[PDB]
């Protein structure tokens, strides 16, 4: 239970490129809070909210 | 005051999306399960959740309420285990709605 | 220090055009999710834009 | 001192002219709303202003 209070995960920029008529490739940045044991990156799910989406 | 029960119909939705696209018409009086993590796949059948699991419900208000929920409203209600602590509910309404897709809580 | 990249056009079937606003978050298996919020500028002039 | 309250008349006058001559015939307890400037069309039914109307 420590553990779970711990840890955190820290965004840091948010980036988008564009090129054609509208943007489409996101680049976000990423650090770990500085009280985090060990964030393992293969089972982390980001949520994404738009038109219904 | 409503009580609902397990419903028959459940999908292993681990890397797809449109969680509000796919099999969403087992309803009206129960809910529906869907699995967004699971990595030593104990909840896959039998419905089984080990610890670190996620796990998300879906239920439908037009066919169990036989109505609509309008807006400035306040609903409680609790998740109770078969042993456990429930969790509690409280989802007082916004006062406008803008877009196709509002959050609650 | 780890970016990630997420294509818009093909997984939205579609574009993300101006004046929009989007949130989201990053859930790690145990610890606290950050929230995103990039809320679109009126107007496009570069080929890369900063959004956060 | 006169306490007022909505009254049940509108206009959508986004284009027009003459603000002294549209459908000033609902008054004597309450006040009348007219738009002028609204992009996503969230004020054109049950009055709800956002961020730049």
């Amino acid at each position: 239970s420590t553990e779970q209070v711990a840890s955190g995960l820290l965004i840091n920029g948010i980036t988008g490129s564009v090129g054609t008529s509208d943007v489409k490739l996101l680049a976000i940045y990423l650090a770990p809070n500085a009280g985090s044991s060990a964030i393992d990156l293969a089972q982390t799910k980001v949520m994404l909210d738009y038109n219904g989406k | 005051s409503v009580v609902l029960g397990y419903g028959g119909n459940q999908d292993m939705s681990s890397g797809n999306s449109s969680v509000f696209s796919n099999d969403t018409g087992a309803t009206a009086t129960t809910f529906q399960v869907n699995i967004l993590q699971d990595y030593d796949d104990s909840a896959v059948d039998n419905a089984v959740i080990n610890k670190g699991d996620a796990v998300a419900l879906i239920v439908d208000v037009n066919a169990s309420f036989a109505g609509e929920i309008p807006e400035r409203t306040a609903i409680s209600g609790k998740v109770q285990p078969e042993f456990g602590a429930p969790g509690v509910i409280s989802f007082t309404t916004p006062a406008s709605y803008t877009t196709t897709l509002v959050e609650l809580q």
